[PDB]
């Protein structure tokens, strides 16, 4: 049914037209920590607790 | 606008009129379409003594 078919008086006839679409993206920001006191890292039971 | 409308459908070509038409309307090709000899298993296996 919807095959392009020309005839010999060839004139404005199948006329096509195209789109162009877009994709995004985006960025985000994470992050967390942890405190310590210098009396647990001074006199704490491990030497390499940091 | 003195078109070619289809000959051999019917409609007959803009420039002809009355009773002319088109005349070569098919390009004929001249190599035909031939079969071949089905092949035979049992008449080789057959020796021939005269009569």
């Amino acid at each position: 049914s919807k095959l392009p078919l020309l005839t010999e008086n060839g004139g404005r006839v199948n006329r096509v037209g195209f789109t162009r679409l877009s994709r995004e993206g985006s960025i985000h920001k994470f992050g967390f920590f942890y405190e310590f006191t210098q009396e647990s890292l001074d006199f704490d039971s491990d030497d390499q607790l940091k | 606008m003195l078109n070619y409308n289809a000959p051999i459908d019917g409609q007959k070509s803009s420039i002809d009129g009355a009773g002319s038409d088109q005349m070569n309307t098919f390009y004929w090709l001249k190599k035909a379409i031939i079969q071949a000899r089905k092949d035979q298993y049992f008449m080789p296996l057959a020796s021939v003594t005269n009569m």
